[PDB]
């Protein structure tokens, strides 16, 4: 179930941060603007960091091979991706950002 | 994309034609004989540009891409199933299903995260006719009928063949087979002789353009092909003159043959009846790669039980392989060769000087630019690319 | 710019590696062995894709680029040592020393206003070890330790080799070398089992990526590099399955061997201890163009006499060489080799799909990337261009 | 232009020359020796980067581009003359005329327009001592004289020869040649000793820039070409020296040759005298495509009688040709094969180094590139293209 | 000797009209504006009819390889084309247009 | 010879023209006229047998009509490949409005240090 990431201004426009969760694979929430958005840190194409990458608009580049995700559909962007991103809705209450504990 | 861009804008006919030098994606094509694979042992072969690797498994094909997913080494430079139903990496050990290509097990690192999220592209294979055809395409494939000429299928039509590689390009295969003029190399033929063909050199046409060819858009099962009627109004040739003077004679035998010549998408020819009466002939000219082709050739006849299916399969041996398949083709192997180099900078597709005979392979070059079911591309075979 | 503008763009953490298809230049290179260089005996070899002339002269090396000055033809085609300190082309006998490679004189026009106003390259070369070592840059070199793996250089570290030529890039062989996972194609070698080797099949990965392993970059003779320690936190592989059935073990000999990889630039590989528990193996992977590479193999077991000396040298070409630098690596000559089609065109360095063990190799790649002295260009090879 | 236009625009005294990399184009050119072609028996060869059939009808030499105008093949596949003055292509039986080029007849269709309407390219030829001349360009060509050295069509000049295929590209095969210090690569020639010849090393050269050649542009037969003149004021090297001290000495025979070089366009050297003070030697370096030429060499001895011609004959075959032609000009081929590398990728051409004596190559490069007579391009080879 | 083609204001400028001839080969007529050209159907470098090719200006351009023509002259415009192509009389007369039965 | 040798008068030479010296016994020099100032070096390009008289000057850089490749006037040092070997300066000096050049070229003999 929803989780506690961080104070929405712990994150500066167009920056990324990465969630580290015991047990399970690491997310990435992206700060596109003023809106928050959350996927899978790894990059489905490799072993890559998401959260290393380039924001463009709602687009995260791969740091690796130029691969790239909408982060808020998650779907392939750029190739060599072909694997979609799994997406967390996030949540923005009081100026704390909550991501999903599940996809969808 | 294939081809310079300078050359396809002149090109207002046929341009995807040309474009398509790697073949036509999204069709069945035979590669091989049923016989030709066994029970567990993985084969290798590469069509339109893909190392592909076919196996039979509790008597079923199944086909996977043959390049790791991991540092793209073909699989089979040493091949590891370690189970009936995977195939293993010889490099890192990445383990695929032969099933659905799945990533099931990564022996060097059983705890990856990658297990279970990558697969290795497959294409649907089907036997027929003792034959073994491959979709080299994408999503559900097609009935094979579509991709077959009129009567391959039919119950009781037994084929037999021969397949090899040919160096030539599939596109000047397929239009020297369609060829109706081409006919005068196969004046010397042992075939015409030893089986008392009648064959002229060639046609003089008659009646109008939309006469030569019947266009077939649409079939029962979404066929597209052509069918050569130059000799519905025209007028066979016998006798060659040069200023007046007969300086050769076309073949006087008696068996009449190839009644109707058809060119069918993806690229398979069939002429009927061929070499003798009571027989049909249908070959593929399979891309392999942009130089290269499988000449896969088959003889059909109607047999009814096993006892005439035995001896059709003597005479076979015996007789249509040698004389037929190979007496009366192997002129058509050397003529194809003879094309590439004008082709080879594809500039032969401007140069070219036609004439009146042409009109089928016009008619061939536009129904195949318009109802191809996709171009490869380069990009298919290394992996497609959108930035 | 050896490499598509819009690849190397896409790769954003070693985009110079990638770029460096013919190697880095500045660095230095072993060629050959001592011993295989006899006195007043030019040798040929073709080191980052340039033509090279290395000769012997009063026991020293000289090293002059395989190419005359006037119309750009190989000396070596028919070589003329007409004086010992210098050589003469055999087309219209232009004559340049071998110590600086200064044009000193031209038999066919000795008024001749190029004389002593035109020079021919010349790179440094130093032997050690036994192994002939080639500067391949500009300027004064710096020290040889700088670009050699540690201990290599010790003074009773004795050492032995073979080398050979491989088609396939370089960097394709020092990838294969310094892979946690290809350890997997060694699994039936004559070695592991005719030296009682413990050899797991792979290693399952523990602790986070920095951990995995240690980036070398503060070395006091300059050197950088990589180790792995993917075994530090890792559970090695010993039992490999499909769906969880058992199908292949691993080797269950009593010698430990391979505690801990090593790759510095250049591109040299050190394993350490192999092939056996008293020994170590140092082996370069040096570019001689963009499809091929010296694979330069050596083993080092101290010796403090002639006696162990000559023991160890019986030693090596018994059982050595052909059990480990033949018995073992010559899978690596073809693993190597089946890489190339999918790197061939550059595509590879995009398309290629990495798991957990690569994070050494990734390491590599930015290492070389940061630290590399510069990237060897075609333009090296023909001639600088520069326009005002 | 078939070089990169950034170095063709750094090279502002021969760019021209540069961008020859095909030979230059309405030009006549040796291919082989009238012995080598009997009538009625078709022969192949390539010239400037285009296939060629030449023939022999009545006596007559006949030249026709070998690539029919259908589909590009070429007609020498399988040759079938079927009249004394034609050639039917074998595939679908187009027929050309040997001296016009025209297309009279077509087999496979009588009816055809295409009939009378189309022309296959048609070059001269003329033999002349023996030798096989083409004229590789359009419209009536020039005397034969303009493209030959002087002395050459001397009636009483008696010419014997070889020829043969040469790995490396024309310009380098002519430059070696009119290079007056690459003698250095001759002075252990079996010719040297054998025949007491005196050869030096090289030369130190002597007066002004001008003073060292002899530019021809004034020539009442039109030739163009250049003579060296470097002994005329230099001193000849007979002892070379490294350091000051003697390392090499030359020849110090009693026969005195070569004092006379000279380079016509379209690239054929003369040397006077050589191989003997007697004698002459004319050789041509004829563009076969990028990579290759003709190295065709010919001896030339004044003989006013049969008897003569027969003593000339018997001596080289004898001496000259494997003495002279083999034994001096060998070392020739592989010198030019190793200047390959360096010119292959056009680099060489901006990288060089001359010196003194390389001032003969450089009147020779701006010569070439101000009166040749065309550029040959590969368009010229697929076929001229224009919007 | 003249065949009745169309009416001029049955063709727009810059547009081409296929002549057919009972046991003849077919001609192209072509409008250049105001006035009238007219010359073979058939291409001479093949068996491509020119009048589903492409007029610019006075040129026509083949729809097999490119190769062109000016309508005017019957002169070879464009490569691959080498051979002249014939040309026919062309005459407007009450506002119908008429064409030569022989070329001139 | 002569310390200095009398080329021409300066007016004879216009802005971005050159000029070459021939000498008895020696290599030719070029004169350069950057703007209102004279130039001069070796004529020979250091990298072959081009004269760099017949070359094109653009502003201080003289390029070789052989290879292009090209030099400063003032330094004497490559401006663009294949050059790679420096050209030998002498001074020049304008008395009475006339133009003379060294006959001796400059050496890094005691001048600024580096
Ligand atoms: C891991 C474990 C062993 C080795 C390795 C990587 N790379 C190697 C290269 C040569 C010999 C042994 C090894
Ligand atoms: C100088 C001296 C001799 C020769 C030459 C240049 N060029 C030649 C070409 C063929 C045979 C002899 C010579
Ligand atoms: S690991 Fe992300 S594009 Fe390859
Ligand atoms: S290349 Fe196949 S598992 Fe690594
Ligand atoms: S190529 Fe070496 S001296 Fe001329
Ligand atoms: S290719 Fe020659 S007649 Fe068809
Ligand atoms: S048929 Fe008209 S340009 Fe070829
Ligand atoms: S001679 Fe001046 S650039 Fe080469
Ligand atoms: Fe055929
Ligand atoms: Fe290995
Ligand atoms: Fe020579």
């Amino acid at each position: 179930i929803w989780l506690k990431v961080c104070a929405a201004s712990d994150m500066q426009p167009g920056t990324i941060r990465r969630v580290n969760r015991v047990g399970a694979a690491p997310l990435a929430v992206y700060r596109v603007g003023d809106q928050f958005y959350a996927t899978e840190d790894t990059c489905t194409h490799g072993i890559a960091s998401l959260s290393e990458g380039t924001l463009d608009g709602d687009v995260i580049e791969c740091p690796f091979h130029g691969g790239a995700f909408n982060v808020c559909t998650g779907m392939p962007a750029s190739s060599p991706c072909t694997v979609p991103l799994g997406v967390f809705e996030v949540e923005v209450k009081e100026g704390e950002v909550y991501v999903a504990g599940e996809k969808k | 994309a294939n081809v310079d861009e300078a050359i396809l804008k002149r090109v207002k006919g046929w341009a995807p034609y040309v474009d398509a030098k790697l073949g036509f994606r999204n069709h069945w094509y035979p590669v091989m004989f049923s016989k030709e694979i066994n029970e567990g042992e993985p084969k290798t072969l590469k069509l339109l540009g893909e190392n592909l690797l076919v196996n039979r498994i509790d008597g079923k094909l199944y086909c996977l891409k043959d390049r790791c997913l991991h540092r793209g080494v073909q699989l089979s430079v040493k091949v590891e199933c370690k189970t009936k139903s995977t195939i293993t990496c010889w490099y890192h050990a990445w383990t695929y299903r032969w099933e659905d290509g799945v990533l099931c097990d990564i022996l060097t690192n059983p705890t990856s995260a990658q297990i279970g999220r990558q697969k290795l592209k497959t294409y649907p294979v089907q036997e027929a006719k003792g034959c073994v055809f491959i979709y080299l395409g994408d999503g559900d494939p097609p009935p094979l009928a579509r991709d077959t000429p009129p009567n391959f299928l039919d119950d009781d039509m037994e084929i037999l063949g021969k397949n090899q590689i040919i160096k030539s390009n599939w596109r000047l295969a397929v239009e020297n087979g369609f060829d109706p003029s081409h006919i005068y190399i196969h004046k010397d033929s042992i075939l015409v002789k030893d089986n008392d063909l009648a064959l002229p050199l060639g046609f003089a046409p008659g009646g109008d353009r939309k006469q030569q060819t019947r266009v077939v858009d649409d079939d029962v099962v979404g066929r597209k092909g052509v069918y050569d009627l130059i000799g519905e109004h025209g007028v066979p040739v016998f006798e060659g003159t040069i200023g007046g003077e007969v300086v050769r004679e076309g073949a006087y035998g008696e068996k009449i043959v190839a009644n109707d010549v058809s060119i069918w998408l993806p690229g398979v020819l069939k002429v009927n009846p061929f070499p003798n009466p009571d027989m049909m002939q249908f070959e593929w000219y399979v891309p392999i790669d942009e130089n290269t082709h499988y000449y896969f050739q088959t003889l059909g006849k109607p047999c009814a039980n096993d006892e005439e299916r035995k001896k059709y399969e003597q005479e076979f041996e015996s007789k249509w392989k040698p004389m037929a398949l190979e007496g009366f083709n192997n002129d058509d192997i050397w003529a194809r060769e003879a094309m590439v180099d004008f082709y080879a900078d594809d500039k032969g597709w401007v140069n070219e000087i036609l004439f009146e005979s042409d009109e089928a392979i016009v008619a061939w070059r536009k129904l195949a630019s318009e109802h191809n079911q996709g171009i490869q591309t380069q990009a298919h075979v290394s992996g497609l690319e959108h930035h």
